[PDB]
């Protein structure tokens, strides 16, 4: 309303700014959503764990259940498990929200490794936005870390197998300080009556904080800092194609949330997961298969699992073999913020980019990111024996070896690998470049031969022979129906065709229209 | 140029492989019928003649209605061979789901797939055609789709014709299984 | 820095000191597991569990109440102990129970 | 009756002879001596299809009531457990059911989950031989089974386990199994790896084809 914009003006005065940030133009590209999904995910995230908060009790008392799952009654177990089974079964579509929420995490989880792996596909960690990279890496290690605090509060067998094993058996192998971290985490032995009302405080009050707040500093250094672009027709290092905010990119943006939450709820929905009840209260004596914690700090598990049991002994003293897997894990952690620096300092570039690389074009950077891939999917399998070994009727022992040989010896093949099919590619696009591309027809030529029929992109010699162009790092059709040949088909919708005099109207103002918005891109 | 087609005599020698994987199932189904005297099906089996002939008539009808399509399909209409299309694939919606409703009432009185060899190679004859009548729905389909994304080529033209007369191959096929079960017997 | 040390002085533990008592004085909780004797003399059943309420939860096991391939469970009883009836017994079998190094293969 | 039995195991020498001897002695080579087993092994091992192979379950060979008689021939032979009966001249079924299930699930949890699963399926071992699911076991043939201790499962007394210890047992695994999970479709009883890969090739496929929707190339 007028009254209502007319008051606004005249308290805050915001004109300039507003005017500002509202014509700010975003680059438009399919790859450049994969972070929204993840701040989505994020979304979605906080305002279960919102809901969830209020009918948890993180007690380890014992107590006995005598509730309303018949074949759990009269068996001493934990609060916090009492409580998680009262949160999936006695109240209204609780089970469904707690179900939610962990598709939810391991959404978040997906998304933020595929944004990761396309900002390292393309290249963008160069000077201009290293820091970005070191708040990126900072993030994944944080939300990694809170991912595994997060399936351990309903301390079931799984969950109380899995922290005892990797926070006992780690914190404990330190050589020099050792036990000091482990008493001052647990308090004293390792199943303490302060351990998990300190989890689910960590898990909700300082860890989501910090990550939302980092997150917040990461999107604005991203708003101040514009956004990089593909080379393209129209394209250079000192302007940015793309749409305004109003019309275009906040509804798409909306739209998306939307899609993001149906997919979650139906996949929620469909599917079960965790379902404690089937499970059993916490117990040292009670163990069994049950392994392999959630999928994203999975290779922990699998390099802990292919470790050759080496061990040093020395004057009463003893250094077990994991205090190998916390140094690997560790200068992992180290690499991923360090890696702008080694490059930088490595090929002795120093010069501002703008502009992206397609994959194809670097072959070096490609085959360290699938020397980096396979391992990782690699090492990730490995843990994975004991199905392997299950659904399909494979040696234990064998598919151990396997793993173990292979971490050594893969990684060489898949490298060498994808830096002839990076040279591929390039060859590839120099002779799409070189002669027009393929048409798929070929003539008789009365006299006897057989020609391709090239069909030429631009100018053309006197022979014919189209002229060979230039490589500006923009992708190029293979086919020729990516560009207009033959297509926009009668006007009918799916049974009853229109007046011919529409159709040709429509065709000529489309055309028109593509026409134009090529030319004054190709001009502009 | 090109006064045959390819693609005809393709698809014609791919029918002829299918035609003989149901020379195949025939001699499955054949196998230890004469093996069994007086009463060869098993008591507990008792075929439906009331519902097994509409969803014959339905097939019968779908092919004309095909035919139909394909007549409209040599000359320059797009619209009625999608019509007709459309037409075929609801028909042979309501056989498979005609079928698929026989089935369920097969199973729940008595005779099933490790019940009796009857029924073992009665379920598996049937069930070879219920696929590849799935499958020709999926052709359908992906035809139809094909049909609306560009112009119109003779090519598209020899891809209707070949899903018609394969269609018309399942029609024949499925008639003789059901002049060989439901009749003879 | 004195800061650092006042707030980082909350959590800070020894896991050397003598808390737990046992014959010979008393030993850190990391050397021991439960099966320490005591007073130089104790007798230890090697109690099974039942996963009864009413009954015991653990009960005496005899050398003849096995057979040549068979696998069970067994837990330090302390006779002294006494049944799950009263409050204090209860608590005593359920912390026996909770304990990392306390259960024992006999095959 | 016990001429039968002599007929359906050595005269049928398809089965016995073969592998045991006729006066089941048994040699060394290839199998065991097969003299101080009961009945109740045989009926397990028979009347759930590990019959002799060249070993998964497989279907049964003998059905048709000379069961009893091979049991009836290997406990005349030598005595052990017996196959309990229904007080009718048949095998038990229901009464063999319990009611207690909170100690039977405990007891399943304490020396049955190891192997099997958590949820009965079946269970990953070392070297070849696994643990299979329990789903197709019927609740006879579990209480034989346990007692009976076959290959690469610890042998299990009556001694050492109360006969409703085998009571809440089986009706632990008869409720555990064919109740309706109420979360879903469920994903095969195991841990979280089933669930990241369905997350990978479900929601990331959907999730990157909404995008391509939305969004535009260039
Ligand atoms: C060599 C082929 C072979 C034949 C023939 C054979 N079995 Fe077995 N079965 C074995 C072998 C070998 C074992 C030893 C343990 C194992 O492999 O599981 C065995 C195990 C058993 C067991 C359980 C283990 C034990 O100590 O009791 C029983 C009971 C048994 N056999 C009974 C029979 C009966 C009854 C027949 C006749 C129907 C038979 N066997 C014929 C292969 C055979
Ligand atoms: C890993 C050691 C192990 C333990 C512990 C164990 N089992 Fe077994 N059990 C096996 C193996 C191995 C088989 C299958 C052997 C075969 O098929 O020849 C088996 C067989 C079975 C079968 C028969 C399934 C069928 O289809 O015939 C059932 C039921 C069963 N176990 C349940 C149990 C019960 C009840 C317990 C607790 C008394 C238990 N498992 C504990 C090893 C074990
Ligand atoms: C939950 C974690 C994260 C979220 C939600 C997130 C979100 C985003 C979004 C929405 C963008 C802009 C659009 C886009 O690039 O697709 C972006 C850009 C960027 N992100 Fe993140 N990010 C996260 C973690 C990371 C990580 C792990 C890295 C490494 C990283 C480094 C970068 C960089 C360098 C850019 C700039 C891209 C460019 O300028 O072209 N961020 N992030
Ligand atoms: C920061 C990202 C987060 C991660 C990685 C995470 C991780 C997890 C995981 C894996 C579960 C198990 C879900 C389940 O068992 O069904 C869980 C449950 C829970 N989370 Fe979070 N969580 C996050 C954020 C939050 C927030 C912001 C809150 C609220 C303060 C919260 C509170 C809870 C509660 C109450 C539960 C119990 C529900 C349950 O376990 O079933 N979490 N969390």
């Amino acid at each position: 309303l007028a009254r209502q914009a007319e008051d606004i003006d005249t308290r805050y005065h915001p004109s300039a700014a507003l005017r500002r940030q509202l014509n700010k133009v975003f680059p438009t590209h399919w790859s450049f959503l994969l972070g929204e999904i993840a701040l989505y995910s994020f979304v979605v995230l906080l305002i279960t764990g919102v809901y969830l908060t209020l009918f948890f009790d993180p007690s380890m008392v014992d107590v006995t259940y005598n509730g309303v799952y018949q074949p759990l009654r009269g068996v001493e177990m934990s609060r916090a498990y009492q409580s998680a089974l009262d949160i999936s079964f006695e109240v209204r579509g609780g089970l469904f929200v707690r179900q939610i929420h962990h598709w939810a995490a391991l959404m978040f989880a997906a998304a933020i490794m595929v944004h990761l792996a396309r900002i390292f596909f393309t290249g963008a960690f160069r000077r201009p936005r290293e820091t970005n990279w070191v708040i990126g890496s900072l993030l994944l290690i944080l939300a990694m870390f809170e991912g595994y605090f997060g399936y351990s509060l309903p301390d079931d067998l799984l969950s109380g197998l899995g922290l005892r094993a990797a926070l006992s058996s780690i914190t404990l192998g330190m050589p020099v300080i050792g036990t000091w971290l482990h008493w001052a985490l647990f308090g004293g032995d390792f199943p303490g009556t302060i351990l998990i009302p300190r989890l689910y405080a960590l898990h909700i009050l300082l860890l989501p904080g910090i990550i939302l707040a980092l997150i917040g500093l990461h999107l604005a250094l991203v708003w101040f800092q514009k956004h990089t672009q593909f080379p393209g027709p129209g394209r250079t290092e000192h302007n940015v194609v793309g749409v305004r905010v109003m019309p275009v990119f906040a509804f798409k943006s909306g739209a998306f949330f939307a899609a993001i939450v149906g997919v979650l709820g139906l996949m929620g929905g469909l599917l079960q997961i965790n379902p404690i009840w089937n499970l059993g209260p916490y117990k040292p004596s009670q163990v069994s298969a049950g392994s392999q914690p959630d999928f994203y700090m999975m290779w922990t598990e699998g390099l802990a699992r292919i470790w050759p049991p080496w061990e040093f002994y020395f004057w009463h003293h003893t250094i077990p073999a994991p205090v190998w897997v916390a140094v690997i894990m560790g200068l992992v952690f180290v690499l991923l913020p360090a890696y702008p620096f080694l490059e930088k300092r490595f090929t002795g570039d120093y010069a501002h980019h703008n502009l992206l690389q397609r994959p194809r074009d670097v072959p070096v950077r490609t085959a360290i990111g699938a020397m980096a891939i396979a391992f990782y999917m690699v090492l990730t399998l490995a843990a994975m024996n004991d199905i392997i070994a299950l659904k399909f009727h494979i040696s234990l022992n064998a598919t151990t070896w396997i793993g173990r040989i292979g971490m050594v010896i893969l990684p060489p093949f898949v490298y060498f690998i994808t830096y002839r099919w990076c040279i591929g590619l390039q060859r590839s696009d120099r002779s799409v470049l070189e002669h027009g591309v393929e048409t798929g027809i070929i003539k008789r030529l009365p006299h006897g031969a057989y020609i391709e029929l090239h069909q030429p992109l631009g100018p053309v010699d006197e022979h014919g022979h189209p002229i060979p162009l230039q490589y500006q790092g923009a992708p190029l059709p293979k086919r020729m129906n990516k560009l207009g040949s033959a297509g926009s088909p009668g006007s009918g919708s799916f049974l009853f065709a229109d007046s011919a005099a529409e159709d040709a109207a429509l065709r000529e103002a489309g055309h028109a229209a593509e026409q134009r918005a090529l030319a004054a891109l190709r001009e502009h | 140029l090109n006064r045959p087609n390819m693609v005809s005599v393709g698809t014609i020698v791919w029918l002829s492989s299918e035609l003989m994987f149901f020379a195949g199932l025939f001699a499955f189904y054949f196998s230890a019928r004469a093996q069994a005297g007086g009463n060869w099906p098993p008591p507990p089996t008792e075929l439906n003649l009331y519902q097994a002939v509409p969803v014959t008539l339905v097939l019968i009808a779908s092919s004309f209605t095909c035919q139909m399509g394909v007549f409209a399909a040599e000359r320059g209409d797009i619209f009625g061979l999608r019509r007709w299309y459309v037409i075929t694939f609801l028909m042979g919606l309501f056989f498979v789901l005609g079928q698929a409703y026989e089935y369920r009432n097969l199973m729940s009185h008595g005779t099933s797939i490790p019940s009796s060899a009857y029924g073992s190679v009665f379920y598996l004859a049937t069930g070879f055609h219920g696929l590849h009548v799935t499958g020709g729905l999926i052709a359908f389909i992906f035809l139809l789709v094909r049909t609306g994304m560009s112009k119109f080529t003779p090519a598209q033209a020899t891809a209707s014709i070949v899903v018609s007369y394969y269609w018309h191959f399942v029609d024949i096929v499925w008639i003789a299984l059901f002049t060989v079960i439901y009749f003879i017997r | 820095l004195g800061t650092l040390v006042a707030f980082a002085g909350g959590l800070i533990k020894n896991p050397w000191k003598p808390v737990v008592p046992t014959a010979e004085g008393k030993k850190a909780v990391l050397w021991t597991s439960g099966w320490t004797p005591r007073y130089q003399g104790e007798t230890i059943y090697l109690a099974r569990a039942t996963g009864t309420e009413d009954g015991p939860p653990f009960i005496k096991m005899r050398p003849e109440d096995m057979d040549a391939g068979g696998m069970e469970t067994v837990f330090p009883w302390r006779e002294s102990d006494g049944d799950g009836t009263t409050v204090e017994s209860h608590h005593k079998l359920q912390e026996i129970a909770m304990g990392i190094r306390n259960p024992v293969m006999l095959i | 009756s016990s001429a039968l039995l002599r007929t359906g195991k050595q005269l049928f020498d398809t089965s016995c002879v073969s592998c045991h001897g006729a006066n089941l002695q048994g040699v060394p080579d290839h199998g065991p001596s097969l003299i101080g087993v009961g009945e109740a092994a045989v009926y397990f091992q028979v009347s759930t299809g590990r019959m002799p192979a060249m070993a998964p379950r497989k279907d049964p060979i003998f059905d048709e009531a000379q069961i009893d008689a091979i049991g009836a021939y290997v406990q005349a032979n030598g005595g052990g457990p017996t196959v309990v009966r229904n007080p009718d001249g048949s095998i038990a079924t229901q009464s063999l059911r319990g009611n207690d299930l909170g100690r039977g699930g405990d007891l399943f949890r304490l020396n049955c989950a190891s192997c099997h699963n958590f949820t009965g399926k079946g269970g990953a071992l070392s070297s070849g031989k696994y643990a299979p699911d329990l789903a197709p076991a019927n609740e006879q043939q579990i209480l034989t089974a346990m007692l009976t201790g076959p290959q690469n499962m610890p042998k299990f007394s009556n001694r050492q386990l109360s006969f409703e210890a085998k009571k809440d047992i089986i009706a632990y695994v008869k409720v555990a199994t064919e109740a309706r999970q109420p979360g879903g479709y469920l994903l095969g009883g195991f841990g979280p790896a089933p669930e990241g890969m369905a997350m990978w090739i479900i929601g990331m496929v959907a999730a990157i084809g909404l995008a391509l929707w939305i969004g535009a190339r260039s």
